[PDB]
């Protein structure tokens, strides 16, 4: 299962890219678009902790070093991408974490709310809950890629 | 002897701050050393007067004098109504006054409208016009129409028009008789609204002046004017009072007047007072050519009767 | 409404599938041609 | 518990300079003290009272209000617009929702008597009134929308105020629906990553059918 | 000789709405003046009451002192207008004023202001138009400033400004604008704003020429009538079809112009039915001596719309 | 608008899926044949 591993290892790398780069795509919108005092801190707790930007960094990082130190086998990216990896998915363990978190406030939000369109308030925590929903799908992809990384890259040292 | 009193009195004087009224009391007429004024408001009394009774002239047994009240202005404002009263001779005499009531109470822009002349001496049918503008809504709006001498008065005709800015608009319509407006009949209509603080009251008379009869001159289309439409003018000048009524005819047949203009009335050389106006009908050039002739009658009340004044224009 | 939003949520994942997928035959496009070579 | 809900009491959003206004928040009668977060024009204000008194407004105190009480949520935004004028037009709402109601009035620089009041909506008048008082628009529909505005008479001088759009709608816009325009944007890129990854999937694979 | 200023008090008469006449009776009483060298003249919002015949009456006599007072009947609404009524008193070449009002209470009266503008007169015969922005009802004049601006073009001349107190304790300010003409016939927007400290916004009058199609005037004077052998001669002047209505009429003597209070010239009054095009009349009463020494009169028209030098005159002469 | 725009693109992947199974059978069978 080592092989059959390291075949798409690479891949595995570039679904940390995928996640981190639209990471950051969501988290340019939310930055850019909203007015982010309109809004509660905690239906913006994403964005009020920071998560799609140490979450796109990190996640692009890892990805990245995992694509070159498959591309290179260079015993000095190895142990460094293994590193990232670890830090990858302390970060996705962490955004787990608040994206759960970020769900629980954004239903306590919508219990009072009678429709998705009654203002702006109501609108812009189901478009949050649901980039929550779509940010913890591929942060679910991005833990279980840095868990195989992690598994690989310490398996093979045994 | 009668005491001529009458009663005047200072107002707002705008270049002052003016915290005083002076009422006046002035009676001329009355027996010399037999004066005895006294200033009542509401019908109770003053004995604050502080009373100047200073004479004025005297004439044998005759004299004349005043008195004077200071009052503040807020006592004016009130339109608490002051009297004077007079004793001369131990008779009583009294005159009356109060602050003038406003006459656009809630702006409510009452006009009273005279009969037209056409109405007066032609017609026989005069109207008097109650213009009631500017109100909120026409409910509880009682219009009173009050004569000089005779109880028995011909019944108003009271319409209501909701306007374009949203004012309902009561024209009050009381037919008269042309006989007692020749006599001088002095006519009121009195508004009546629930909170207004005091009716409208407006009141009009055949309008007063020297009765000057108007000359009417026809002039020719321009001979130098062989275009397509021929301007056939009237001027009617040197008359008092303003209204006046011209019209145009066709052969003893009546033009409608949305077909000629004519101008509004311009004061001329003074200081009696005389206007003048230009009646204008346009026509055109295969109607003036059509072998007839055109009248301009001119109605004005202070022409000979029947009160209508003709001149013809003809080119037979 | 509420119907076209799951739909264009379920587009995107659709879209996330997709390039997760021709990232993988990339890749082994990429190895397959880098072994040949 | 639920949102906050500002509410202005005087309740217009339009107000004159130097008009007294008060900011209430989820509403009551009381001026609770360090108990309400009050957000104006994006930046956290000092005032921490459920009453924000201003007792005399000025241009710079227009602009967005946003209360949230302790243990409630952020409110639906109100918009003052203190102005400058010699006649406004007062409205209570310049968006209405259907079968509601809102207030209009026509009022003029600094307690000064507006008086022969006429109220156009798109140049046709609906209401005159003498003294400047309410006009209760009950039961709104979509005859209700238009540019209202008002003349008045001043001291005796007539003026004309400026015109304001009332909209009244079935629902609110809500203004920030180009947000779930987000997704199918990031489909149009992914997708057409695709397609790159479609023509240099098959150009590799072109040159590899090559060789052999 | 010391001038000896007399007491001048201005009473009236009230209203009574149950009696009839409408009429208010305003007396001013002049006290301490000298005999034969007093005359009463009366105002009403600096405008002088000739049409009235109002009566002076003499009081009495102190030696060389004297009482006397005028009368002046005004209408009753003139009086509800809250217009001063201004009795002057001329006494040994001096003035002495007095003034009355409806007392009303402590409203601040608003500011009218009219964008007036220039003359054809002014605008295609003298060369030199003018607008002229009048700022009334202002309680003083000061801190109010009268700004002029234009559409197209910066070059904005010298506007001048004066002040009238006037006899009703209100301050008008007639600013005059100097303009060029061309601008002004090719279409400039011209624009007037008052502003105060107490103001909100500038009072803004905005002015330019009539929109609307041109038309020449064809004018056309008629004789004195033939009927008329009396002691005055009419002479008429229809100015026919013309837009807009800013027109300037002059009548001339032999080419000597006539001022204009010898004749008197209708309001426009439009017809043709949305074509647009209006009509006046001027109007020229002179006397039977001033027509019979075979002089020549003329109505010069300046209008907008004629061919140039935009004036279009009317021989008219008693032997031809 | 929301349902042409969201079908269109449905349409546009559904393109790319059958590119996708078009080139992944082409794979496989170079994989099975060296
Ligand atoms: C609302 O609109 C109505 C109609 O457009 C206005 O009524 C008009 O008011 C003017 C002046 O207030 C009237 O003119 C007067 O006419 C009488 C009789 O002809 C004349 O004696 C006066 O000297 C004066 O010229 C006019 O007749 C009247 N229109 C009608 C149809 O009655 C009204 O003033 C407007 N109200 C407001 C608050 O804007
Ligand atoms: C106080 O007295 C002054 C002086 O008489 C009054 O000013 C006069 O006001 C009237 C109207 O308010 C002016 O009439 C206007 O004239 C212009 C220019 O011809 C015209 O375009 C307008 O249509 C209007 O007819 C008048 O010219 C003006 N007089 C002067 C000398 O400026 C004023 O109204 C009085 N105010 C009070 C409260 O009594
Ligand atoms: C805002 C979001 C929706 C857009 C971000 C998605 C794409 C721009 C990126 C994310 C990761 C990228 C992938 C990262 C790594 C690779 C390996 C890369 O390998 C090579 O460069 C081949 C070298 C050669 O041709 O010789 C080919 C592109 C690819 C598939 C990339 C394709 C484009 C991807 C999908
Ligand atoms: C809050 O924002 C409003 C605008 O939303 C500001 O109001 C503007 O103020 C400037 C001058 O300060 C005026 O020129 C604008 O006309 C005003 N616009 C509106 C719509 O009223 C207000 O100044 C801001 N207040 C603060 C404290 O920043
Ligand atoms: C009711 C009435 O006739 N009032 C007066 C009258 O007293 C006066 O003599 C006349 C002359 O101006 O004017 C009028
Ligand atoms: C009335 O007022 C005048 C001036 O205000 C004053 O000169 C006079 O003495 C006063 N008379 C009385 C009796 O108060
Ligand atoms: C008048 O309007 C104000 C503001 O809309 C409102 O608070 C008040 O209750 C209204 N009063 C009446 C009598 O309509
Ligand atoms: C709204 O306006 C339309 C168009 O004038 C009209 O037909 C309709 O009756 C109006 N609605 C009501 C409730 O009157
Ligand atoms: C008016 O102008 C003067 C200077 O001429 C200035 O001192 C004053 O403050 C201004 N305002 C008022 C209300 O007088």
């Amino acid at each position: 299962w080592q092989s059959f591993l390291k075949k798409e290892l690479e891949f595995l790398g570039v679904t940390q890219v995928l996640v981190g780069l639209i990471c950051l795509c969501f988290g340019t919108v939310v930055c850019s678009t909203l007015q982010t005092s309109d809004f509660d801190d905690e239906v913006l707790l994403l964005y009020r902790a920071g998560y799609p930007f140490w979450g796109a960094v990190l996640f692009v990082l890892s990805g990245f070093l995992s694509i070159m130190s498959e591309r290179k086998n260079t015993l000095y990216l190895v142990r460094g991408s293994l590193g990232a990896n670890i830090v990858s998915s302390i970060a996705a363990g962490l955004g787990i974490a608040i994206l759960i978190l970020n769900l629980s406030n954004n239903s306590a939000y919508m219990n009072y709310c009678k429709d998705i369109t009654e203002d702006d308030g109501c609108f812009v925590t189901s478009f949050i809950t649901e980039l929550v929903l779509m940010l913890l799908f591929l942060t679910i992809l991005a833990f279980c890629s840095a868990v195989l990384l992690i598994i690989y890259r310490i398996g093979q040292e045994f | 002897t009668k005491p001529t009193v009458d009663l005047l009195h200072s107002s707002c004087d705008p270049n002052a701050f003016h915290s005083t009224i002076q009422l006046y009391c002035f009676v001329y007429g009355h027996i010399q050393n037999d004066v005895s004024i006294h200033w009542l408001m509401d019908d109770r009394k003053i004995y604050e007067t502080h009373a100047q009774n200073v004479l004025i002239k005297e004439e044998g047994k005759l004299a004349s004098t005043y008195s004077r009240l200071n009052i503040t202005q807020q006592q004016w404002m009130s339109e608490s109504t002051f009297t004077c009263k007079v004793t001369s001779q131990g008779e009583n005499y009294w005159a009356h006054t109060r602050r003038c009531s406003d006459d656009e109470p809630r702006g409510v822009i009452t006009y009273l409208i005279p009969p037209s002349p056409l109405d007066l001496y032609e017609n026989g049918t005069p109207k008097l016009t109650c213009l009631v503008l500017d109100l909120e809504s026409e409910e509880n709006i009682t219009v009173t129409w009050v004569r000089e001498r005779k109880k028995s008065i011909g019944s108003a005709s009271q319409r209501s028009t909701k306007h374009h800015n949203a004012t309902t608009s009561i024209t009050s319509i009381l037919p008269v008789d042309a006989k007692d407006w020749i006599e001088g009949e002095g006519y009121q209509c009195r508004v009546d609204h629930p909170h207004f603080p005091k009716p409208i009251v407006r009141s009009i008379t055949k309008a007063p002046g020297k009765r000057s009869a108007p000359e009417v001159y026809v002039f020719l289309p321009p001979e130098e004017e062989e275009k397509d439409k021929r301007t056939l003018t009237c001027l009617i000048q040197n008359f008092f009072p303003e209204d006046i009524s011209v019209q145009w005819l066709q052969d003893s047949k009546l033009i409608p007047k949305s077909q000629h203009s004519t101008t509004t009335p311009l004061k001329y050389n003074g200081s009696n007072q005389r206007f003048f106006i230009f009646s204008r009908l346009e026509v055109t050039k295969a109607l003036w050519t059509q072998t007839k002739q055109f009248t301009c009658r001119v109605i004005h009340e202070a022409l000979r009767e029947p009160r209508k004044l003709e001149r013809t224009i003809s080119k037979s | 409404p509420q119907l076209c939003y799951i739909l264009d949520a379920i587009l995107f994942l659709y879209g996330i599938v997709l390039t997760l997928l021709y990232c993988r035959l990339k890749i082994q496009v990429r190895k397959a041609d880098i072994a040949s070579r | 518990t639920q949102k906050s809900v500002v509410s202005l009491d005087p309740p217009w959003i339009r107000i004159l300079t130097g008009d007294k206004v008060t900011l209430i928040c989820n509403g009551n009668n009381s001026s609770q003290m360090n108990s309400t977060k009050w957000i104006h024009n994006d930046s956290i204000s000092n005032v921490k009272s459920s009453h924000w008194v201003i007792v005399s407004a000025t241009i710079q105190d227009s602009g967005k209000y946003i209360c949230q009480k302790q243990g409630f949520y952020k409110s639906k935004p109100v918009y003052l617009n203190v102005m400058q004028e010699w006649l406004l037009l007062q409205s209570s709402a310049d968006v209405v929702l259907d079968n509601g109601s809102f207030d209009i009035r026509c009022r003029s620089w600094k307690k000064w008597k507006v008086h022969k009041v006429i109220y156009y909506k798109d140049d046709i008048a609906f209401k005159y009134s003498y003294d400047s008082n309410n006009i209760s628009i009950r039961k709104a529909t979509f005859n209700d929308s238009g540019s209202y505005h008002c003349t008045g008479y001043l001291n005796k001088v007539e003026c004309k105020s400026d015109k304001f759009s009332i909209a009244v709608v079935k629902d609110y816009t809500i203004e920030y629906r180009w947000l779930q325009l987000i997704f199918p944007s990031l489909a149009v890129i992914l997708f057409a990553v695709d397609t790159g990854l479609w023509f240099s999937t098959h150009k590799q694979f072109e040159s590899i059918l090559k060789i052999q």
